């Protein structure tokens, strides 16, 4: 089930920053770090990342249930934001999700954290 | 991959220069 997943995203967009790609990811969990803003691990099936926000006009998917642990998502639209320090911020502005949570029913594969 | 605070300071580039 690995090859479910988009495989060296996560590098891709650590190293090349471009974002004309639409991934298709599992969330590994999520966390509000704050009206709430919702920071999610995400996996490419190689590697799990936490730099990851969610835009607030998709908060109602994290509320009802939909976007949800071991969920597994495509990413249409996103942004990259690059820290002081090098690290890189995705914010997540559209995406769909594919495959609910209940029907993945376990993490792909063993990712490490990037 | 990033603390709370520079992930939300992100979202306002002018507050990330000076965290």
């Amino acid at each position: 089930m690995v090859g479910q997943l988009s495989e060296g995203a996560i590098a891709a967009i650590m190293q090349k920053g471009d974002t004309n790609i639409k991934p298709i990811l599992q969330v590994i969990n999520i966390r509000p770090i704050t009206p709430p803003r919702y920071r999610l691990l995400m996996s490419d099936g190689l590697n799990t990342l936490s730099s990851f926000m969610l835009a607030t006009q998709l908060n109602p998917l994290v509320e009802e249930e939909q976007l949800s642990s071991n969920c597994v998502c495509q990413i249409h639209r996103f942004i990259v934001n690059t820290l002081k320090d090098g690290r890189r911020v995705v914010i997540l502005m559209e995406l769909e999700v594919l495959k609910s949570a209940e029907a993945v029913g376990v993490k792909i594969g063993n990712p490490v954290p990037y | 991959s990033g603390s709370d605070e520079e992930l939300l300071a992100s979202l306002d580039e002018n507050d990330e220069l000076t965290a």
